[PDB]
RNA sequence: UAGGGAAACGUGAUUCAACCUGGGGCCCAUGAAAAGACGAGCAUGAUGUCCGUACCGAGAACCGACACAGGUGUCCAUGGC
RNA sequence: GCGCUCUAAUUGGAUGGAAGCAGGGGCGAGAGCUCCUGUGGACCGAUUAGUGACGAAAAUCCUGGCCAUAGUAGCAGCGAUAGUCGGGUGAGAACCCCGACGGCCUAAUGGAUAAGGGUUCCUCAGCACUGCUGAUCAGCUGAGGGUUAGCCGGUCCUAAGUCUCACCGCAACUCGACUGAGACGAAAUGGGAAACAGGUUAAUAUUCCUGUGCCAUCAUGCAGUGAAAGUUGACGCCCUGGGG
RNA sequence: UAUGCCAGCUGGUGGAUUGCUCGGCUCAGGCGCUGAUGAAGGACGUGCCAAGCUGCGAUAAGCUGUGGGGAGCCGCACGGAGGCGAAGAACCACAGAUUUCCGAAUGAGAAUCUCUAACAAUUGCUUCGCGCAAUGAGGAACCCCGAGAACU
């Protein structure tokens, strides 16, 4: 089967989402939901998912922005792995 | 009005595209029939014996 | 235009098999291999579609 | 190498589930280094945190789970 | 490309070449018919006046159309190729380079021989183009001798 | 006592695109359909997934072998004399 | 009768330098044979008997390469005649950037977009290639990054019409008209539930952020048990008034 | 003696020639079906770095078992960093696991995506329930049954 999140989607604009608007950039399977995108980030990560939004990007990839809930600290996220 | 260069101009209408069925920019999306491998027409794929030489 | 998920999915490939030979494959290759036979520019070329 | 074919098979159905989802967990930070332009990296490794799982899997298989 | 059509001396000579210029390949003929048979400095002031317009370099062979100058002295039509001059100024700095490096006077040198040859094909590179027209691709050898 | 402006942070008028609503006239021409909406209240809460979105849109990003004097639809038709 | 390929039998040459090539000597009427020097660096003959995709000066012959043409034509002509002086960067500056001065475009050379293109967008590093000259510039070359929506579109609906299945035809079908059922058929520009203001990036923005607002569905609770008749969606061409 | 003619010499351009052959061409012997248990074909993925080709399929140049093989190895591909192998790897043989989407393509639609359980369609048997089955498509040519020219 299929995993839903492939990896972080780093880079200098996913930073500052992260380190401005409490938001983690991650590249996903394209055929996951914004819902499935939620779950499997709270869980892998042990946070409260707020929003996530979806791109499909050029390179045969889906982005998703995920916004953590107030409690959880993205840059805090980000910085064990 | 020439049928010529100025009449090149008018052409930005898509009609072949990519088969979904053989992989070639042969789908005629208006007809929704594939040129090459007749998907979309038959079951059976496109093949004639005329496309080579008769005894070959 | 505006172009659909398979599409937009398709042209992500192609723009991908754009690209360069690795400038190490020249060396481990002795430099049989540097030209990449499949360059396709968007002005001067056509994509199937 | 650093994992055998009867180590996985002297696990019961739920050690290897456990197993599994360890080496995952690892091969996602491992590719997440490697996105944030990772260098304290061993190649080598990557590579076999696939071939592993690849096992876990083919044993699951086999072992009837 | 090219190698020494003549042969040197080392003890009494020096050498330079060009490789794959860009540049017309009928200027060349001209100016090494010129500048053959000075003296590396002579050469250079020449050179250089003539990158100026004070100088003109006699066209004896590619000539066609080209209008009488009247600095040419024995012949009439001539021009001022600053940009293939300015190419022999390249080679002849080198030359006079490795003069000096060999403990020679290089601009009171000889230029005993000094030919242009047309190489043809740039060819092209990997991640690189191709040639647009046929722009001539020179080679030019050049040997200075104590005087 | 949103926002915006360095500041002032106007008031009246005429003619009036948009938009709104009417009356008249013509046809050997009669000027779509369906989904939907209304008809049929309120409060609190929850859900609202999927695809497109860059840029060019042309005397260099389109068709014409070309950075081609050609060709290529729509809206801005109310900026001043 | 001379020459070419490969087979066989018989018999020879070659790293103490074969074939080929360049220049040169001798023989034959000649097809051609042979030798010398240089190059080359590994194969090459003779005689006899065989073999055949076996001999070129030609076919507006084919393919490739090359010369003269020629440093010649073009880089002027278009109702859009466009630059100039300073300075910046730079190995290099007529044309890359700043200022001033002088101009050009007014339904367009401005602004927003459909189709089409497909990464051409932004950034950094480049200039061998591309750019009708040059280039430090660039749509070029390379590497990175970039497109975020309940309320913008698609999506849903039906149009001319199209396909599918059944039925029937046909020698037969990937063919063929009718009937029946189903589906498809509108992104600027048909119908249509709902979004405005400001802020923000190198690059997105009614999508992100701040503020305010609206729509649908469902759950719960209250009201109501009215509920489907009707209205709307929903309409041509010409003239005209009023509101604004 | 300019401009220049003829031949040579040195260098070049060009790629003939001679030599060489990882490819062809032809003959010969052997062998010979695949697919709803979803084929053949295609799309898209998959590598530390990966553009092409090959392989493979979200277990992605591979996983397992048995036999062979053996000190080496990580395809073409000779880099850099790293790793694997005496727990016998690489490599070969047979057998098995995995095997994305489109594709006869079969729930429905669609230019490889999407919408809310499916042998769609036509049949046979029938517990008359898709419950048990069949068909469809491919293949170098060869084969069998129909349709059937014209140049000449
Ligand atoms: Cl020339
Ligand atoms: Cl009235
Ligand atoms: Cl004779
Ligand atoms: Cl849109
Ligand atoms: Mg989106
Ligand atoms: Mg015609
Ligand atoms: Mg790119
Ligand atoms: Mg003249
Ligand atoms: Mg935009
Ligand atoms: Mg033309
Ligand atoms: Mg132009
Ligand atoms: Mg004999
Ligand atoms: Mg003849
Ligand atoms: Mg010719
Ligand atoms: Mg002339
Ligand atoms: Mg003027
Ligand atoms: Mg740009
Ligand atoms: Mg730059
Ligand atoms: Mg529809
Ligand atoms: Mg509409
Ligand atoms: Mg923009
Ligand atoms: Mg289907
Ligand atoms: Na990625
Ligand atoms: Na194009
Ligand atoms: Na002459
Ligand atoms: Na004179
Ligand atoms: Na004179
Ligand atoms: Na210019
Ligand atoms: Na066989
Ligand atoms: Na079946
Ligand atoms: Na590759
Ligand atoms: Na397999
Ligand atoms: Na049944």
């Amino acid at each position: 089967s299929w995993d839903v999140i492939k990896h972080p989607h780093v880079t200098e604009k996913a930073m500052n989402d992260m380190d401005f608007q409490n938001k983690l950039q991650f590249a996903v399977d394209d055929r996951a939901s914004k819902g499935e995108v939620a779950d499997a980030v709270e869980e892998q990560y042990d946070v409260t998912v707020e929003q996530v939004n979806t791109q499909n990007t050029m390179d045969g990839e889906k982005k998703a922005v995920v916004r953590l809930s107030e409690d959880d600290d993205a840059q805090e996220v980000a910085s064990r792995i | 009005t020439g049928a010529g260069t100025p009449s090149q101009g008018k052409k930005n209408t898509t009609t072949h595209t990519k088969c979904r069925r053989c992989g070639e920019k042969s789908y005629h999306t208006k007809k929704k029939v594939c040129s090459s491998c007749g998907f979309g027409k038959s079951a059976k794929r496109r093949d004639y014996e005329w496309q080579s030489k008769a005894g070959e | 235009g505006k172009k659909s998920k398979a599409t937009k999915k398709r042209l992500a490939k192609l723009d991908n098999q754009n690209s360069r030979v690795p400038a190490w494959v020249m060396l481990k290759t002795d430099r049989e291999v540097q030209r990449n036979h499949k360059r396709r520019h968007w002005r001067r070329n056509d994509t199937d579609e | 190498t650093v994992l055998h074919v009867q180590e996985i098979r002297d696990m019961t159905p739920a050690e290897r589930e456990a197993e599994l989802d360890d080496l995952k967990t690892e091969l996602l930070n491992a590719r997440a280094v490697q996105a944030a332009g990772g260098a304290p990296e061993n190649p080598g490794r990557i590579k076999e945190l696939r071939k592993a799982i690849a096992r876990i899997k083919t044993i699951q298989g086999e072992e009837g789970d | 490309g090219i190698s020494y059509s003549v042969e040197a001396d080392p003890d009494t000579t020096a050498k330079a070449m060009l490789r794959e210029r860009q540049m017309s390949f009928k200027h060349s003929k001209a100016i090494a018919r010129e500048i053959k048979g000075k003296t590396a400095g002579e050469a250079v002031d020449y050179l250089e006046a003539v990158i100026e317009g004070d100088q003109p370099v006699p066209f004896k062979q590619h000539n066609s159309g080209v209008g009488h100058k009247s600095k040419v002295d024995g012949w009439d039509a001539g021009r001022y190729p600053e940009k293939a001059s300015k190419a022999f100024l390249d080679l002849l700095e080198n030359a006079v380079g490795n003069a000096d490096h060999q403990g020679f006077d290089g601009e009171a040198m000889t230029i005993k021989h000094v030919a242009a040859h047309k190489v043809g094909e740039r060819k092209p590179r990997a991640m690189g183009r191709a040639s647009a027209w046929n722009s001539p691709q020179v080679d030019v050898e050049l040997i200075l001798e104590e005087p």
